[PDB]
């Protein structure tokens, strides 16, 4: 991937993460389990839905062929008419195939960007209070509460709390 | 040590999409945007049945080819359907002047009302019923186009015709008339008496003078003679005036243009499907929320945009592991 | 502990732009690229005034409809302006042969110079001034197109005309002439004496033979007769030859094609604005450094490219906080 | 953002940074204040100006409609002519709207990329002689001179100098 | 301390490419996709030689202009090549009816076989060899188009012609005939005796009546008279019938349409190059694996797609240091 | 660059790295030298080859002009025919120039993305057993074997081995 998160340093996707697209899997003494990150997942949904619509309502202005008939002494304009309509047909065909192709590719790297952004959001919060295995996971130099976990997800994780147990636990 | 991980979705979906750099990429969620199916019927278009011309051409219908009596009186249509090569066109051989321009005007018409403008019985100085050809048989006897009258001399003479018709209707009238080109000068006199003949026609915008051209032609439908047909649109409160001393194929019935709107003349081998649709192609109707279809480029109605692709699929999800 | 931060710009700008994934995104700097305004005048185009035809058609002008004397002598133009349905066209009813092909040739012409090719006084064997119709009144009396001569028999006879004109000019000449179609054969003889008449015309490239077709037509501008007009381009050092024993509407004045270049025939209800411009549309002129405009697709000059958008705005800055 | 700098881990833009687009705000004992980073800001300007021009001079070749007139017996070609010109008009309209739309989106992520690149330029220079709050800021494990600050901006910041005071100040 | 580095490629390549944000970017590997060269010859197209018409028009060739004897019998061609303004066209001045429609039908024809349909010697009641004009000289003597016969009266009379030809071949026939328009009525009678003359022609689909129009015309190639030529396609087992009492330019030779396929009529000043090609333009042939070329838009064969660019180059490598 | 690797924090490309596009240059006691990273380099080649083909086989449907001839009384349709063919010619010209221009730009950042991805692959493996000069290089807090080097390239580099000598070598 261009951002290297999906099929990258996070080599595999989660079958068991059915809530949303990207998210978390905590694991502490009080049990583990998958939680979707609803904020990034809804950011991504707003975006993709708007992209489909965009694509559709840009092809609203598209050539609509009409049938005309010519006599056997009108062969030149019958030909011009044919070439003219075939031409608009190929143009607008190229346009749809090439737009789908380019926005498809853009769509993936968007998801790649989002997982990476999410992975960096946690990382930039935990600082040195956690280890970076580099495989998509962070291990806390302290113990983490099921309410401390959600605090990293929420974006409130308190650094000047465990700032002690982590620093003295190395 | 407690641990938190950032991870993404994956499932047992197998649908592939293409990108610029990579084709057949299996994605977790996609959206197909190409409609590829239809019913295979010609359907009423939002409750309005098409006019399906069966084995008759548009010429066969508007002139009243005796093989085309199913269309002697046609209801309003959404669109008209005509075969590639209808068997019943011009029974007596000839040409239809500016035919394609008329078929174009039809794509814009939804309903006619045939009316009698010059009664066949109103020709006391000529023969109005005589009239007929083996090239145009009806039920095993000699017949002719029903909307026009092949006038022949009476008691050995053809007095010059000065006939006018004034359109006292609210609507435009499609008027049709013609001229017969005989194979020899002796057939000419046999039929019309006058060896030198003409047909003049005038309205506020029209001014034509026809002369029958005689030539030796191959037989078509058993005839070496030819019929040549002409039409015009007569505006309300305008009149058409005729003048001829021979070879005149007079109008009897004309067409009131009662409904105008969006129409089309569709070329299709199919016939009425007994269904309803909001989008019809020559191959069958489409019912789809899809923004693209690849069925046929000449469609009628509220249709998805036509592309020539085999497949168009939008990746909505992420790569699938 | 001293601290350094990486940060970006933001301001109190409120202009939005669209993207594929997001519309109405407020950006710190944008560039609008669509010109959406005009003056509402028809202006001289780089110092060259348009020819504004007022209530006259191009036909009215080139034939010399008496209602069109404002254009008896027209200066060089940048472009020509003609209304949708000019009131003054063919005062005496009829047709103008290959009219649209002539209007097309005009889009490529910047200046005419009317010249007298056959003086009205040079018709000693016919009546040159008689000439006139109530369908073409001027100041409450019967008049006629000024550039052509409706020749009538003299002292009860119409000798056959053999007239030629040789283009001894440097430039091509637009030449116009015509034929009158009477309503009866008794009007024919009243006017031209000869019951059977023709008009032959020839040049190095032209070879035509006209016969007046008589028919009974509706009255238009009070007339059942018709005038039919024809034109050609006569190359320098070529001649035109006429021959007629009746129904001939002779040329008097022709047009020297003095300037050729880029022109256009613009359809507009507007009239001269008394301004200057480098880009004109049917709705008014444009003065803009903008690379796109959405005013009207048929423009003339150094113009921005026409799109059908409501708004086209380029984000140049970054998201605004 | 796709690079996650703008409206990301740098949640807000600076009203007071009027010099340029991206840049710095130092704060040491000798006073604080905003400085634009003129090298990245001029990189971005070269780029956007070229992009506008590109867009304009690619639409130089665009269909220019001409008026033609047809008689009432020419309805078929009058129609073909109409459809033909309407068609080129819709094609080139789609083209401009879709190019502006795609380059708009590309333009933003460019600015996003640039802030991130800039934020990484400093970061890769300071190494362990500074703390990463993760909010767009770096705090020096040593004291920084107004001439040491400009040295990070310039790209000359000397690591084997404060390499001591920072390492022993933890 | 041992050290590992991540690094990329660079070399001494200097080829630049453009991007949206940056032009003249030196890249380590590029792929030029525009073919910009040709040979400058008109070549056989996959082993089939073109028909190069030299100084003759298509009209000059099909009528048999005596200056065009090199094409009296032409082999199968891939495409036809005709100059902008060929010197040899209609030696005797006149017109060729629906000429462009015929040239269009040629683009679809690969081979003719000239056949004699009406022998020049089979005209016992008229003069078949007399026949000739100074406007059409051959080797310093008066000549005429070779494929048609200018029939003149014999021993002071011109009996009415009734001639038919039946196409007993497997293939369609291109048939050509004409009418002579004299400058006066005294030339008319000198040539054809009958002052009032016609030419009627008929087939299963054709029905025409020609009348020679007399006018006073400028001299072209020394002649004030005109020849007007007509053609049709005669289907196997159909016949053509002629009838005339004057002014008839009879067919002698016609053309069997032996091969139909993909062809073209190319406008070029060049002549045969003695080479082979799979892609030809008016300027010279192209031999290229390139997916685009910018030589000329009207090409024939297996060709790269034509664009108007100066340069099209695809970056395949990375920025070069 | 948008990913900031090429002409970025790796300011220069290697003349001596002739094997492939991106790759390595180890330097330990047993000798140094350039090795291409064949996996990323083949990833990039698969991609670019497919992109060329794509571009070519999308312009397969392109308008092919035909010669038609008109008389001097056919000027209007001769003109319409001219405008119609010129129009399709400009459209498909814009299309090729604009696609090459956009995919060119995309192509570079792809290479940029790949070098960065590669640079992050090593980095995420070595963790604290190496120093990050930030110039494209990593220095091991332990000594590295020519077979330990290839182990980082391969993606197998063993962290729980040198995990000692590196931690105690600071
Ligand atoms: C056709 O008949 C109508 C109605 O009789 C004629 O109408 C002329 O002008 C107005 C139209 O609304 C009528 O009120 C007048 O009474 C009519 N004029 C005359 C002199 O009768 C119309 O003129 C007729 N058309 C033709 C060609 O004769
Ligand atoms: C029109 O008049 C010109 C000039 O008198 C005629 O010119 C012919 O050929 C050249 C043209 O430059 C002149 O120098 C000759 O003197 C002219 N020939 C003759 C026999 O006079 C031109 O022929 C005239 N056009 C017509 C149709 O008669
Ligand atoms: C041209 O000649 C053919 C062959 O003689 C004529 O063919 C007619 O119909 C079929 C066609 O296969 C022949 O087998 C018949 O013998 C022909 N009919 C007659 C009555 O002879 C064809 O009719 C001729 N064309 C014309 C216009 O006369
Ligand atoms: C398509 O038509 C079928 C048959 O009437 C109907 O059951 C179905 O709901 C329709 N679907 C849509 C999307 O119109
Ligand atoms: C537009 O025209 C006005 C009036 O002459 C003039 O003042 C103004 O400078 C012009 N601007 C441009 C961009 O041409
Ligand atoms: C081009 O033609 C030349 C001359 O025959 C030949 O030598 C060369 O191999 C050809 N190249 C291609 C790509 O066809």
């Amino acid at each position: 991937g261009l951002f290297g998160a999906i099929a990258g340093f996070i080599e595999g996707g989660w079958q068991g993460m059915v809530d949303g697209w990207y998210g978390y899997h905590h694991s502490n003494e009080q049990g583990s389990g998958y939680a979707a990150d609803k904020e990034s997942t809804q950011k991504a949904i707003d975006g993709i839905t708007n992209k489909v619509n965009s694509i559709i309502n840009k092809m609203n202005t598209q050539f609509e062929a009409v049938g005309r008939e010519f006599s056997n002494l009108e062969r030149r304009i019958e030909n011009l008419n044919k070439k003219m309509e075939d031409g608009f047909l190929d143009v607008w065909t190229y346009n749809a195939e090439l737009l789908v192709l380019m926005e498809n590719e853009r769509t993936l790297d968007f998801h790649d960007s989002n997982v990476k952004n999410l992975y960096d959001k946690v990382r930039l919060q935990l600082r040195d209070n956690a280890k970076e295995l580099g495989n998509g996971c962070f291990e806390f130099y302290h113990k983490c509460d099921d309410e401390c976990m959600e605090s990293v997800k929420n974006g409130t994780y308190d650094y000047p709390q465990y700032s002690e147990e982590a620093r003295l636990n190395r | 040590g407690d641990q938190i991980c950032i991870g993404y979705h994956a499932n047992n979906s197998t649908v592939q999409v293409d990108t610029i750099m990579e084709k057949n990429v299996t994605v977790t969620h996609a959206q197909d945007i190409l409609e590829k199916t239809h019913n295979g019927k010609l359907c009423s278009l939002d409750g309005v049945k098409p006019l399906i011309l069966r084995d008759c051409s548009v010429a066969g219908w508007l002139l009243g080819n005796p093989m085309c009596d199913e269309f002697i009186n046609v209801p309003e249509w959404s669109y008209i359907v005509e075969k590639a090569s209808p068997a019943n066109d011009l029974c007596y051989p000839g040409d239809f002047n500016d035919y394609e321009e008329l078929k174009h005007l039809l794509s814009r018409i939804n309903h006619f009302e045939k009316i009698q403008i010059i009664p066949k019985s109103s020709w006391p100085n000529h023969e109005a019923s005589l009239g007929v050809s083996s090239a145009c048989p009806y039920l095993g006897e000699s017949s002719f186009f029903r909307n026009v009258v092949w006038l022949i001399k009476k008691n050995s003479s053809y007095p010059t015709i000065k006939r006018s018709y004034n359109n006292t209707n609210q609507e435009d009238l499609l008027v049709l008339w013609g001229i017969h080109h005989p194979n020899d000068a002796a057939e000419q006199i046999k039929l019309y008496q006058n060896p030198n003949t003409y047909i003049s026609v005038g309205t506020s915008t029209l001014n034509q003078r026809l002369v029958p051209t005689i030539a030796t032609r191959s037989k078509v439908n058993g005839q070496s003679g030819r019929m040549e047909f002409f039409w015009t649109i007569l505006k309300p409160n305008d009149a058409i005036n005729f003048e001829s001393n021979g070879n005149f194929i007079a109008p009897e019935y004309a067409y009131k243009i009662v409904k105008k709107g969006d129409s089309a003349i569709m070329k299709s081998e199919l016939e009425y499907g007994n269904c309803n649709t909001k989008c019809q192609t020559p191959m069958g109707a489409i019912n789809s929320s899809m923004p693209f279809h690849n069925i046929h480029p000449l469609t009628i109605g509220e249709c998805p945009k036509y592309v020539k692709s085999n497949r168009l699929v939008l990746a909505t999800g992420l790569r699938n592991t």
